[PDB]
């Protein structure tokens, strides 16, 4: 089918990336004032 | 030879040398002797 | 006999280990001339590898499928040899050894300096401890009996529980 | 005659006047840079520096990619490089999210406004050179 | 920061100041002890954690004791 | 005045004080109270730094020992000539040296390891010898038993007046701190005098004794027929029937006729077609010229006459704008520190050992050497290893060096405090260095194995995929060929057929051949430079960091070897310049370690085997180095596992030694990673454990037990590790050539 | 207990804990541990002396004569 | 407080100095006298020249000025060393000699602070302390 090649690197580049990247800025983020 | 040399001589590791010596030619001997002995 | 073994006098791969073994340095014998050094003492060789295989098959030593000895140690004395008589040979060498340092320990604290005395045996008496050692077993239930054997329990530093 | 110095006559400062830091080549060409350049707003110093990386960035890929012995080499160089600059305006961004949390200021590097603004020239930059470059490297036969 | 603790087994021999590299320890009068001095750590936030302190100390255990807690830019000794 | 001054009877010969064992040192000279006395004992034998405060004393202890050293290296070369002489098929091998394989030693039957005597030839059982003594014997022309018995005897004489020599300089004799001080006559005397009438003695005797009685060998005159020595010393007709010009006598020397004595002082280069080895009449010029050399230059500094340089002014006089006063001060530092002049001498023996590595295999020396193939590969493995512990040892020195001996007031300002300065930008930039040198080197073996195992071939760094040839070395080579003919024009042959030219061999056997270099030649000397930077990363960060660094203003204070300053500061652990020598004692190990695989692999594949008569070259592996060297997997395949067979198959043979070592010494590695793992504070609360169980029974000793030190478990687990692993190589490569060469 | 006896340390985090020792001084007046002992089995940082308290010891042989 | 005007030692400078931090969170000072003008060694590599009279440094830590102190104080016998702390509001904070003499030597106006009444074995365990704040010591 085509769905490995559809969700293979959907979820194995892209959303891996978006999770590091947020979890940078979230662990980043500063205490609130 | 003297008191000194002879404490030197009983310090540990020259003692341990020359008993494991002793030791080590106890064995030897006893192998070339009775060579082989699997069991008593 | 037991667990399938049988006598090493009886057992065809013995036998064929043994010849496999006298073949193999009689080749390597080709190599040196008759009356040389190297030849005699090769035939010293093939003289020791022939009465070591004769004295395992007079011994009684059981062997295996694989044609080499196995030891039995489960307590018959049929098979005595192989490991209750080494083993209370071992037990009374070790022993003696034991017994030889402790009491010259004991000797040797008592004196003015331990710490030089440890590093620097005073062989006369340390002698003496090694001889008298030979009757560790009775002296041991002695010092035992008179409570000399152990120190008590609360004389012995012990961490924090 | 001494060439190595305190940096800004500070003895005690972690650094040397030495040539290499401090002589006249090194300071007009760091000044001079787009990063350091005087008056550039922030979006022209992103653009500059977008354009200088994404030229660049297509050769490697053209050339050494497991397509380099393929009809499609320098359209899958190209897209390499696209993939990459987004991958590299995508760290911009999060870093600046990052560091330039709480700001006002803005028409500047250490700010979250000017930081946004130097990403957002960073990124057409880059999309342009690269796109030019795949556009030289068709026409090569020109030069 | 670490913190940075004595106890009344001191006997005031200020080697624990001596060995400090922070100025974390000094003496301050006593009682108990027959130097009339005891080792204190007003200064508790500067303490590092090398434990020199420990190390000089005479006592059997350690009069002086000083127990690792939260970092900070001091406590970790970065100079950047 | 460059002068003679000594103590008469400075200190008396006694045993109290070897009676008293720790009366070197102020702390151990008490007494011991717990185990770590013991070894704190050895550790502080031959600190005599440490131990007293006058250079004079320090001096004296010094040289002494070092008499001490020279009278065990005597008696060791007395053991080499004795078991030659007694224990060895010497005589066998003289006659037939390609069929009968050399050996010396002998086992005695008595566990049944008389299987180790294998057959060696010759009528003659014993284990195969792989120093290359008897070609060095073979070279040195000595043909029969009685000399080497000899020359036993003579070294033995030596090593007796060595201790007498080392007593009397110190215990009846000693110099003065002014008479060690005397360093531009003593480098004088060692230039001039040591290496100068050395090179100049052995000249004499290669060409008075080793020419004629090896030329006769080479010809076919068996060593019963030879004359001997003493006869050809001053026969001067049999030397003229040998080598014409000798009838002209001197006078061709005293007048500058030089060029009379071109038949036995030649330029002839390459390599003896019989013997397969450099030419004897090339090694006795050689040894003349440099003879002249090194007397010429022993001249050069300044004595009890005017004439003379003085290195003071030499070194005050080298100063530049980007260093200040340069290197004003050094001459007093290395005048007045043992340890810098340690360190520097140190380097220098390893890196020198290194450059004789790479020499003996390129171009073989002795007679037969080259087709005795276990004696190149043990040569220079050895000597690797030995140039990697100096280096190693250099840098320990000059750490020392900068704890103890160091001082701003006298290095105020000059290269020593300029280095120091700038200490945090070399390291980064080293750091950089060896980063980026790691990542591509091995980043090419690790994309190769990748592409292998995806099948994708032709994205390789092969030597067909994606070429990195070595265009330099390639040109290097094309030069040193080409030298002959252009830019060396006396010169016959070229200076090694490794860079090109015929394939040198004796009867089947190659002795020297080119050696091709490709990609994978790039890629493992490329993997070389990482190691050798990272390994000076590490040695020098210890060096520079050693007075104090940002975590550690006061470093100096603890020590040179301390094992930490506490937790603090996230954790002080291995900061001193001792624990920067532990950590790259690994890393020179793993450095020769690969050097040495490299060199094995790319012999066996490529240079070393056997040439039929056709002309048909057929080499020990086959030449699978070019391409099974691209990926890791081809070297643990074609290199480890494949030449492992000789080794694990060695039991019941002659090299069941070798297995067994094989064995024991991966045992010994294994257990190193104990100490290197583990920590003080487990071993000693299981002491406390075990201590109590022997004070429930009254043995509890005086001297209480304790858990070794921390720098002492590091040096126990870096001993062992280095010992397992240089013992499991060897026990590889011994067994491996022995059986296939 | 008393000058020049030998007394069993009872302080649970000694390492002479439940080892004898010889008395060398008590301090009178101040010092909450006044007792001195003196040990020959050095501890891990070495020192052979360390003061104590009145109930931290167990008299087990009283001083010669 | 501080002069901030004193003449420093004769230093060529150095990599070992701060860097981008002793600006914007806290620098270190430390002021002493000096008899004769002569050469010391800097806690950063180096060799300095310490001023005839007085003398003014820079640092990065209070380790690295303590450091500093001991050394003049055992090698030059300069114990009228004083450090402070200049923070990037220039605010300076006098630290190391508080109360005018070295800690060891024992004054009158010091109280005690982190003083335990008992001796170190004989803390509360973990369990009574579980899920509270405050901690066996
Ligand atoms: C934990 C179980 C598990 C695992 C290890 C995998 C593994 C795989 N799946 Mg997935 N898959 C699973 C369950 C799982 N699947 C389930 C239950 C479904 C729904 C029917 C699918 C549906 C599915 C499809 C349709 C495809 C794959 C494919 C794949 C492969 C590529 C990865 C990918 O992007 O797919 C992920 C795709 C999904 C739809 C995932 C759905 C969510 C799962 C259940 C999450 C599991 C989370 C786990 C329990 C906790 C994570 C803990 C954290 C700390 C890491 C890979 C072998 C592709 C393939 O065959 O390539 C050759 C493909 O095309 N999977
Ligand atoms: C701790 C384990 C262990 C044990 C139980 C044994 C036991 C034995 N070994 Mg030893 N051996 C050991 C470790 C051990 N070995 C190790 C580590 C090595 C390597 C060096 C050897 C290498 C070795 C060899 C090479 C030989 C022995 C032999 C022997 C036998 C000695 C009997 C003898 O001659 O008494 C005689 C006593 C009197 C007459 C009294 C005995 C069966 C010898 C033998 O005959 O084996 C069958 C023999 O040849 N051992
Ligand atoms: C693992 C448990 C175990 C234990 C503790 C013992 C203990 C003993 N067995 Mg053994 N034994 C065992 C398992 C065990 N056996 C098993 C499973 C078998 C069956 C194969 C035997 C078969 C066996 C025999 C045939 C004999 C012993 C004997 C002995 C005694 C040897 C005394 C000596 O030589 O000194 C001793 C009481 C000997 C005995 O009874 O001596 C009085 C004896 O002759 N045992
Ligand atoms: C570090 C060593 C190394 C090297 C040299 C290469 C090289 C290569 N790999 Mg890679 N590879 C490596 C390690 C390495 N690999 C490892 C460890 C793995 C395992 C994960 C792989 C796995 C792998 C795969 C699976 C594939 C490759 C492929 C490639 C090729 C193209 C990659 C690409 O697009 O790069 C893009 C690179 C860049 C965009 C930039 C590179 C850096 C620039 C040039 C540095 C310039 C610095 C400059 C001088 C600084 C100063 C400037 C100033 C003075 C102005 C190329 C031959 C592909 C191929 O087709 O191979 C033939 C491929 O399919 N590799
Ligand atoms: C021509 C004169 C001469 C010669 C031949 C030597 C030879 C030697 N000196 Mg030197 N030395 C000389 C003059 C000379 N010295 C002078 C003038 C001084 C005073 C300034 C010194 C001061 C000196 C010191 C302080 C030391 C040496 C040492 C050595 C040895 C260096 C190691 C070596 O290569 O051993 C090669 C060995 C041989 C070739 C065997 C022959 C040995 C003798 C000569 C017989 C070597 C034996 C070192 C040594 O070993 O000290 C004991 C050492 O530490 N020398
Ligand atoms: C220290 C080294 C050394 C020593 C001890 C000798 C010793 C000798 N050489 Mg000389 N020789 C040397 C180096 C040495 N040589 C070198 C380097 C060369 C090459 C230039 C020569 C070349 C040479 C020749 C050509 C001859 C001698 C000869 C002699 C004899 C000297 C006769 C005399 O004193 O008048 C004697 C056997 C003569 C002799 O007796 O030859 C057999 C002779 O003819 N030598
Ligand atoms: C010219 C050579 C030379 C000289 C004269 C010295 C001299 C010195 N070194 Mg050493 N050193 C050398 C080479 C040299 N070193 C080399 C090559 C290295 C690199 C590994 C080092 C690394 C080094 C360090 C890191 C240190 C020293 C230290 C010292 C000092 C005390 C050493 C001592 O008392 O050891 C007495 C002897 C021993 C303790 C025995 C050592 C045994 C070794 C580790 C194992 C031997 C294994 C054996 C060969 C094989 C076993 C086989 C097995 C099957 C049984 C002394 C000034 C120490 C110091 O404080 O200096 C001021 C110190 O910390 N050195
Ligand atoms: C295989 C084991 C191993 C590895 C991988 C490393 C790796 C490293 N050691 Mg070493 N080290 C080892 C064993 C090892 N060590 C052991 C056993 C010891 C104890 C004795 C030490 C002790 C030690 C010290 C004391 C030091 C090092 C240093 C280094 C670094 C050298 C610089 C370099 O080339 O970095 C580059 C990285 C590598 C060579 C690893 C493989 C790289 C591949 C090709 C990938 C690279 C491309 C890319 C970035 C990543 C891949 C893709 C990924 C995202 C999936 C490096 C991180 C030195 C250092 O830090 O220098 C800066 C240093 O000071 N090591
Ligand atoms: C300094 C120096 C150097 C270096 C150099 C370099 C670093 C270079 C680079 C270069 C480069 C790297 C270049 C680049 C260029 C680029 C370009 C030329 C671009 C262009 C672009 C464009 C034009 C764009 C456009 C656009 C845009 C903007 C957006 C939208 C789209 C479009 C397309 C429209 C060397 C080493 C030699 C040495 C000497 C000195
Ligand atoms: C195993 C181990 C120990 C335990 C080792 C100890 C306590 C020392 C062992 C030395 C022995 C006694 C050497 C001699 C061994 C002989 C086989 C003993 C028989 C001879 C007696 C007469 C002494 C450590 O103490 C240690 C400390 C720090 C880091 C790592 C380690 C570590 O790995
Ligand atoms: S026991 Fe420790 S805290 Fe008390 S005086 Fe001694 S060193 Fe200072
Ligand atoms: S922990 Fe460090 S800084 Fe704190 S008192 Fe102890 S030695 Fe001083
Ligand atoms: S394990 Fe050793 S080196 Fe590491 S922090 Fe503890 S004491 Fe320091």
């Amino acid at each position: 089918s085509f769905l490995p090649s559809i969700l293979t690197p959907l979820v194995t580049l892209v959303f891996p990336g978006l999770c590091f990247a947020l979890f940078f800025v979230l662990i980043e983020q500063d205490e609130i004032a | 030879m003297s008191n000194d040399l002879l404490k030197y001589l009983s310090t540990a590791p020259v003692l341990l040398t020359a008993w494991m010596s002793i030791t080590a030619g106890i064995i030897i001997e006893i192998q070339r002797f009775f060579p082989d002995s699997l069991s008593f | 006999d037991v667990s399938g073994l049988t006598p090493c006098k009886d057992s065809a791969v013995f036998k064929r280990r043994l010849d496999g073994s006298v073949k193999k340095l009689n080749s390597r014998l080709a190599n040196y001339t008759e009356g040389t050094p190297a030849y005699i003492a090769l035939e010293q060789q093939i003289e020791q590898t022939k009465a070591r295989f004769a004295k395992y098959g007079e011994k009684g030593l059981l062997c295996g499928a694989d044609g080499l000895p196995h030891l039995i140690a489960d307590g018959r004395l049929d098979h005595a040899g192989e490991f209750i008589i080494p083993g209370f040979g071992f037990l009374y060498i070790a022993g003696w050894i034991g017994w030889a340092g402790r009491s010259y320990l004991q000797f040797s604290k008592k004196t003015d300096k331990p710490n030089e005395n440890e590093i620097i045996i005073n062989v006369p008496v340390a002698l003496g401890m090694m001889a008298g050692a030979f009757i560790w077993p009775l002296a041991a239930w002695k010092e035992l009996i008179d409570g000399k054997l152990l120190v008590p329990g609360d004389e012995i530093t012990v961490s924090p529980r | 005659s001494e060439f190595v110095k305190p940096f800004n006559n500070d003895p005690f400062v972690g650094n040397l006047s030495t040539p290499v830091t401090t002589s006249t080549a090194t300071k007009l060409y760091l000044g001079n840079l787009p990063i350091y350049r005087k008056g550039l707003s922030p979006l022209m110093r992103g653009l500059e520096v977008g354009m200088a990386h994404g030229y660049f960035l297509i050769g490697p890929f053209y050339i050494l990619g497991p397509l380099r012995n393929s009809p499609n080499a320098l359209l899958v160089g190209l897209f390499s490089a696209y993939g990459l600059i987004i991958i590299l305006t995508l760290a911009l961004t999060i870093y600046g999210l990052a560091s330039f949390q709480d700001n006002s200021t803005g028409s500047n590097l250490e700010s979250s406004k000017g930081w946004r603004s130097f990403t957002s020239g960073f990124t057409v930059g880059a999309l342009g050179g690269a796109s030019v470059a795949y556009v030289l490297l068709n026409n090569v036969s020109f030069f | 920061s670490h913190s940075v603790r004595v106890y009344d087994t001191c006997i005031g021999c200020t080697q624990c100041v001596r060995a400090c590299p922070c100025d974390v320890l000094e003496m301050v009068p006593w009682d108990g002890c027959k130097a009339g001095q005891i080792a204190s750590a007003p200064r508790a936030e500067d303490c590092i954690g090398c434990k020199r302190c420990e190390t000089a100390c005479p006592t059997d255990f350690l009069s002086v004791r000083v127990y690792l807690g939260s970092e900070t830019t001091r406590s970790l000794g970065l100079s950047y | 005045k460059v002068r003679v001054i000594v103590d008469k009877d400075p200190v008396a010969t006694s045993f109290e004080k070897w009676a008293q064992p720790g009366h070197f040192s102020r702390t151990l000279a008490k007494g011991p109270k717990t185990t770590t006395w013991i070894w704190n004992l050895h550790a502080d034998a031959h600190d005599f730094d440490s131990q007293t405060s006058s250079l004079e004393d320090i001096s004296r202890k010094i040289f002494s020992a070092h008499f001490g050293q020279l009278a065990i290296i005597f008696l060791w070369v007395s053991q080499a000539y004795f078991h030659g002489a007694r224990f060895s098929n010497y005589s066998a091998w003289l006659q037939n040296p390609t069929a009968i394989k050399p050996s010396a030693q002998v086992v005695w039957p008595i566990v049944g390891q008389e299987i180790l005597n294998g057959d060696v030839g010759g009528g003659f059982s014993g284990v195969q010898i792989t120093s290359g003594v008897f070609q060095m014997w073979r070279a040195s022309g000595i043909t029969n038993e009685t000399e080497l018995y000899w020359t036993a005897m003579g070294g033995l004489v030596m090593s007796a007046l060595m201790v007498f020599a080392g007593w009397f300089h110190y215990h009846k004799a000693a110099p003065k701190l002014e008479w060690f001080q005397n360093v531009e006559s003593m480098m004088n005397h060692h230039l001039a005098g040591l290496l100068g009438l050395g090179c100049l003695s052995w000249s004499g005797h290669q060409i008075h004794i080793s020419l004629p009685i090896n030329k006769l060998l080479d010809a076919g005159v068996a060593p019963q027929e030879i004359p001997l020595p003493h006869e050809l010393l001053f026969n001067q007709d049999l030397m003229a029937q040998l080598y014409p010009s000798f009838k002209k006598g001197l006078l061709p020397f005293f007048t500058l006729n030089w060029s009379e004595y071109s038949d036995f002082l030649t330029f002839k280069g390459g390599l003896n077609p019989i013997t397969g080895s450099l030419w004897l009449s090339d090694t006795a010029h050689h040894h003349l010229a440099l003879a002249v050399l090194f007397i010429f230059a022993g001249h050069m500094y300044r004595t009890n006459w005017g004439i003379g340089h003085s290195m003071k002014e030499i070194l005050e006089a080298h100063k530049g704008p980007l260093t200040g006063e340069g290197h004003k001060g050094l001459y007093e530092i290395l005048t007045t520190s043992w340890h810098a002049q340690l360190a520097i001498n140190l380097a220098m023996m390893g890196s020198l050992s290194i450059i004789v590595a790479h020499h003996m295999y390129a171009m073989p020396p002795y007679p037969y050497i080259g087709v005795d193939y276990p004696t190149q590969l043990s040569l220079f493995t050895h000597h690797m290893w030995i140039g990697g512990f100096c280096i190693c040892g250099a840098a320990a020195h000059g750490a020392i060096f900068m704890v103890r001996d160091y001082s701003p007031v006298q290095s105020y300002n000059n290269l020593l405090d300029r280095v120091l300065r700038h200490r945090d930008a070399i390291i980064s930039h080293l750091n950089w260095v060896c980063i980026f040198l790691g990542t591509h080197s091995f980043g090419f073996y690790i994309h190769n194995d990748t592409m292998r195992a995806l099948g994708r071939p032709q994205d390789m760094f092969s030597d067909k995929a994606i070429q990195l040839q070595p265009i330099f070395a390639k040109w290097v080579q094309s030069l040193h060929t080409l030298a002959p003919g252009s830019t060396a024009p006396n010169a016959l042959a070229t200076s090694s057929y490794a860079f090109g030219g015929d394939v040198v061999a004796v009867n089947g056997k190659i002795a020297m051949m080119p050696i091709t270099l490709g990609t994978a030649d790039f890629m493992v000397h490329h993997i070389h430079a990482f190691t050798i930077h990272v390994t000076v990363l590490i040695l020098l960060k210890g060096v520079l960091f050693a007075r104090s660094s940002r975590l550690i203003p006061d470093k100096a204070n603890l020590g040179f070897r301390f094992p930490c300053d506490g937790p603090g500061r996230g954790g002080t652990c291995q900061v001193s310049a001792w624990d920067h020598i532990f950590l790259g004692l690994f890393w020179m190990y793993n450095c020769i370690s690969v050097v040495i695989f490299h060199f094995s692999w790319k012999m066996q594949s490529d240079v070393w085997g056997t040439i039929s008569s056709s002309g048909k070259i057929s080499h020990v592996t086959g030449g699978n180095f070019a391409n099974s060297a691209l990926t890791i997997n081809g070297w643990l395949r074609d290199f480890l596992w494949s030449q492992a067979s000789q080794v694990i198959q060695s039991y019941g043979s002659a090299l069941s030694a070798y297995g067994l070592i094989f064995l024991g010494a991966h045992f010994i590695w294994a257990f190193s990673l104990m100490f290197l793992f583990s920590g003080r504070g487990y071993w000693q609360e299981l002491i406390e454990s075990i201590v109590w169980a022997h004070n429930k029974l009254k043995l509890a000793p005086a001297i209480q037990p304790r858990a070794l030190s921390i720098t002492q478990g590091r040096a126990v687990g870096l001993a062992h590790y280095l010992l397992g692993g240089i013992g499991t190589t060897w026990s590889f490569f011994l067994a491996r050539i022995i059986s296939v060469g | 207990i008393s000058r020049g006896s030998v007394v069993r340390i009872m302080r649970p985090e000694s390492y002479w804990f439940q080892e004898c020792g010889s008395v060398a001084t008590i301090a009178k007046g101040g010092d909450r541990y006044p007792v001195v002992v003196r040990f020959e089995k050095v501890n891990y940082a070495g020192v052979a002396t360390n003061n104590f308290a009145m109930d931290e010891l167990v008299e087990v042989e009283a001083p010669p004569a | 407080l501080l002069n901030l005007q004193i003449p420093s030692p004769t230093f060529g400078g150095s990599t070992g100095g701060w860097l981008r931090a002793a600006e914007i969170e806290e620098k270190y000072a430390i002021t002493w006298t000096s008899k004769k003008e002569q050469i010391f060694e800097m806690p950063t590599s180096g060799a300095a020249i310490m001023q005839k009279g007085e003398n003014l440094l820079y640092l990065a830590k209070k380790e690295q000025c303590l450091a500093l102190g001991t050394q003049l104080r055992t090698l030059f016998k300069i114990s009228d060393y004083k450090i402070y702390r200049i923070f990037p509001n220039s605010e300076v904070q006098y630290l190391h000699p508080k109360d005018g003499v070295f800690p060891e030597k024992l004054n009158e106006g010091r109280v005690g602070v982190g003083n335990i009444g008992y001796s170190i074995g004989k803390n509360p365990n973990p369990v009574n302390v579980k899920f509270t704040g405050k901690n066996t010591f």
